[PDB]
Formats: structure tokens, sequence, C-alpha cells
């Protein structure tokens, strides 16, 4: 027994000669408001040790709700979340009419594309992570007046067949997730595609995941008078993105052996 | 029973959160109530529901008078410094001193000169001349929240004089406000 | 008014201290109203803030 | 193959003491597997221990 008992023996012995007007003495004994404790508070990825923590402030009566009621802003709170899944344009070129079959119009590094520019929607994040896990969503659009007729071929190539694209034999092309697309016809070609890779992750900034591409089916029949300038434009989404390792900003990192 | 903490012994780095009414005793002392009168003069609705001196203006002729609307860091009102947001109606008192006439007022938080060009649509309260009136301008305020300290905190007040001969005068201002809306209690003030 | 009282903090037994530690410390004196507080008329002013 | 990554280890603030405490310490970096921690692959030997 004590140092603890004393509140009771002083406050007890005061009350036993206490008289009509009462005690003259009253003792309380208790623990310190600054206790021998640790805190541990977790963020991101980061864990802050304190073994000397203090009664955490704030202001009076707070709403920590963070959500403006009136909406001044009128958008989906998740707005700048999704952002960089947001489509955008990853290229354009012009079909050049003199362009034999088979012929490579435009393509696209996948999936380092959508970082292509400081202004694309992803490049903010993508830059803070090495390691990628995506799908896309691609829209490959040729305009072209009716008069004109012609056929582009919008394949996806995966790593794989753009490393060995030489050994394939085009005409079979239409094997992979392709849209042989008929101008006069057609103006937009849409594509679905998963992540696909022989890795359960790609780096970051890498054409690991393959490349969209567009090739000639048939060159464009332009009559005389018609236009003879077409654009070939290729946008895309991200169906779902998947940022993991992190990393110092836009710094090259082997997720790979 | 009682604690040791509230005996006065504390410590100053555990008050946060802010706004702890910790109750502090002694043997032959208790926090005792008294109230002397039906009601509160310490309540933010009562203390500022009563107006104060705000400015002066002397007119010799039509020009019409816009004057930024202030808290006071002279009267009562300078508790409002305790705070930093504001919100809510304001109470404008003014007194027309003129022979023959009459005085347009009105009310606008907007800070553009020229949407007060055409006094009309803003308001423009009719005061005869020797007449005083009592406007309560709304919380027409293009922010959600008035910093209280800013030289046009409350918005801007208009005074055009429809005189009639070479008549002269001036007019008084008073200003308090109706239930007022104060947030997140700043540092007090300094003296001069 | 008329004063509130006259406070004093005298010394009751010396500050002791260590080859390591200090041999006086910096105090800090704090004034609030107790939960019964109250106010009541508004007067005038005696001086004009910033 | 593949390092684990870049270990840093930086000051936040600078070790304090006093006239009967060192103005340094000694350190010591300890690692261990996971609870999910698995190996799969037998492989062959790249050092002899003894």
């Amino acid at each position: 027994v004590g140092n603890e008992i004393g509140g009771n023996l002083l406050t007890k012995v005061a009350d036993d000669a206490s008289n009509i007007l009462g005690p003259n003495c009253f003792a309380t004994t208790a623990e310190p408001e600054n206790k021998n404790v640790v805190q541990a508070t977790t963020t991101v990825n980061t864990t802050n040790l304190t073994q000397h923590p203090s009664a955490p402030t704030m202001p009076f009566s707070p709403d920590f709700s963070n959500v403006d009621n009136f909406h001044s802003m009128a958008y989906d709170i998740t707005t700048g979340d999704k952002n960089p899944s947001k489509l955008v344009r990853l290229e354009t070129h012009e079909w050049t009419p003199s362009w034999a079959r088979g012929y490579q119009i435009t393509h696209v590094e996948l999936p380092k594309v959508f970082w292509d520019h400081q202004d694309k929607p992803a490049y903010g994040q993508s830059r803070y992570f090495a390691a990628v896990r995506c799908g896309f969503h691609f829209q490959v659009q040729v305009n072209v007046n009716q008069g004109t007729a012609g056929s582009a071929l919008v394949v996806y190539e995966p790593k794989p067949v753009v490393t060995y694209d030489s050994k394939l034999e085009f005409g079979a092309f239409t094997n992979l997730p392709h849209v042989l697309m008929n101008l006069a016809e057609t103006t937009q070609a849409d594509l679905c595609i998963p992540y696909v890779a022989d890795t359960n992750y790609v780096k970051t900034d890498s054409s690991d995941l393959g490349q969209l591409k567009v090739y000639v089916w048939t060159p464009l029949s332009i009559p005389t008078g018609s236009a003879n300038q077409v654009d070939v434009t290729i946008l895309g989404s991200l169906l779902q993105l998947d940022f993991q390792n992190p990393r110092v900003f836009a710094q090259d990192v082997n997720i790979y052996d | 029973t009682m604690s040791p903490n509230e005996l006065g012994l504390t410590s100053a780095q555990d008050d946060g959160p802010l706004g702890q009414e910790k109750p502090n005793y002694f043997l032959n002392f208790r926090s005792m109530n008294v109230d002397i009168f039906t009601v509160s003069h310490t309540k933010v609705d009562n203390l500022f529901g009563r107006a104060w001196f705000f400015m002066e203006h002397t007119f010799t002729n039509e020009g019409q008078w816009r004057v930024p609307l202030e808290f006071p860091k002279q009267g009562h009102g300078s508790l409002s410094l305790l705070f930093a947001y504001f919100t809510g109606e304001l109470n404008i008192h003014v007194l027309f001193l003129s022979e023959r006439g009459f005085l347009r007022v009105a009310h606008t938080y907007d800070t553009s000169n020229d949407r007060v060009n055409f006094l009309s649509s803003n308001g423009v309260i009719t005061v005869p001349a020797g007449e005083q009136m009592t406007l309560s301008a709304p919380y027409y305020s293009n922010k959600p929240l008035r910093t209280v300290r800013d030289n046009n905190s409350l918005g801007y007040l208009m005074c055009k004089p429809f005189l009639t001969g070479t008549s002269t005068g001036k007019i008084e201002v008073y200003l308090s406000l109706r239930c007022p809306n104060f947030f997140f209690p700043l540092p007090a003030p300094k003296v001069t | 008014g008329h004063p509130i009282g006259l406070f004093q903090i005298e010394v009751l037994n010396r500050l002791t201290y260590n080859s390591s530690s200090p041999s006086e410390v910096y105090c800090i004196v704090q004034g609030k109203m107790g939960q019964d507080a109250r106010f009541f008329c508004p007067t005038g002013s005696v001086v004009t803030f910033q």
C-alpha cells in the first residue's frame, strides 16, 4: 500500500473528526494528465511513432465532413480521383493516299502514352508510382467524305506481337482484338483491352503493355474532286487503373528481374 | 468525488480540443450562478441587437454617398473582433437631418461601383426630411461568410438625397445586426 | 472599477537544479472567467482597439 | 535478383543531450520476413558457408 493511498486516509481522517460544520480538509489522489503512454498514427504508407504524446486539439464544435453543402463546385465528389482515367487524345495522323496495303499509319506506346505529356490527366499520379495494372478503352476515329472510300485495320498488339512483328503474317492480324473498319461506313472504332502481359504488373513509363496500331487494310480511293487529307485519331480511356509501387518523382525503377 | 485535476493541478498542453467547461473547486467554494436580470446580455443576438454609432456625412447636394460598412473597433460592437467570420441580417439606422427633401437609402454587398448607379433596383427606401428609418438588409452576399475585419466586412451603404432648393444638411449613421452568426473566434485585439 | 485584489507569488522552496539543468525558469500567468461568470450592462468605450 | 529497394534513414530532429549524456548513439538494423513470407524453388548455391 502507498503512495496511492492518501486521498482516502486524509479524506477519511478529516471525515472522522468532523463536527457540525463539517470536515476541515479534503484530499484526492489520482494519475497525472501526462501519463506514461505511447501513441501511433498511420497515414498512407506512413507510420508516426510518438512516446511523448499530448492531448490533440481542434476548433469549437468543428465539422470534419469537409463537404460543401452548397456545392459551389457542382461536380461529383470523386471527380479528382477518377480524373486520371479520363478519355484523352493519344494520337493524330494524316493518312496519305499513296500508301500501300499493310502500311502502318500510326501507333501509340502503351501504356506510357497516357502520360505522354505533362498535360495528361494521368501524368500527375503516374509520376509517383513505378508499377501499373490497367485496362483500356480505345476509340480510333477516322472521318472521310462519302465520295471517298477505303479501309483501315485498328489492332492491339501486345509486347509479344510488337517484338516479333516482322515474323507475323499480315492479314492474320485479325486474330488480335481489332476492328477492320470500312471508311465511308464507320467513322470510329471501339476497342476494350484488358491488362495483357506475361507479368502481373508493368513498369510505369514503359511500352510493355504493348501498343495500339493502325494499318492500311486497303489504300484510300480518293476521287478527283474529293478531299485528300484524311486524319486518323486515337483516343484512350482507362477502364480501370492501378498504381502500386511508390518511387521518387519520375525515376526509372525496375519491377522486373 | 473531486479529482486533483479539478482542484487546480492540470497541464496546459492537454487543453485541446478547444472549449473545456471544466469545474474548479475548493472546500469552501463551488460555482454559484446568480442572475440579476430575466435574461442574458452576453448572448450574441441580444448584445449586437443594440445599435452603435458608425459615421456621419454632410451633404450640400444630391451627389450619392457610398461608404464601406465594417465592424467597430470602438463601441460594444468591438466584441465582434473576437470572431473571424460573420453572416446574417444587418440593421442599418439612418438619420436624415434636412429641412426639406428625401433620402434614398440602399445596401449591396456587390463590390462593383456601377451596380449602384441605378439605385432603385437595389432598394432605396425613402426617409422624408427630418425622419429616421431602420432598414434591415439581408445577407445578399456573394461570399458565404464575411471575414469580420475587412474594411468592407459589411456591405456598402448608399445614400442619395433628392433635395429641393438650396437646402443642405448631414446624415448620421448607426449600425446593428439582427441575429448574427459568428464563427472561429480569433485572438483578442490590441489597443492603440 | 475597483481592483480584483492583490496577486502575489512567493517562493516557498528554492528552485533546485543540477549540472545539466537550468538554475532559473520562465513562468506564464493566464486569466479567465469562471463557469458562473456573467456580464451585465453594456457601456461606452474607454479605449480603442485595432 | 533485383534489389528490395532503397533504404534511407534521415535525421528529422538533431539528437539532443546534456552534460551527463552522450552526444551520439549507436544504432542497429535487423531484418526478417513477414508472416506472409514464402520461398518457392530450391536452386543451386551461389556461395559456400562454413
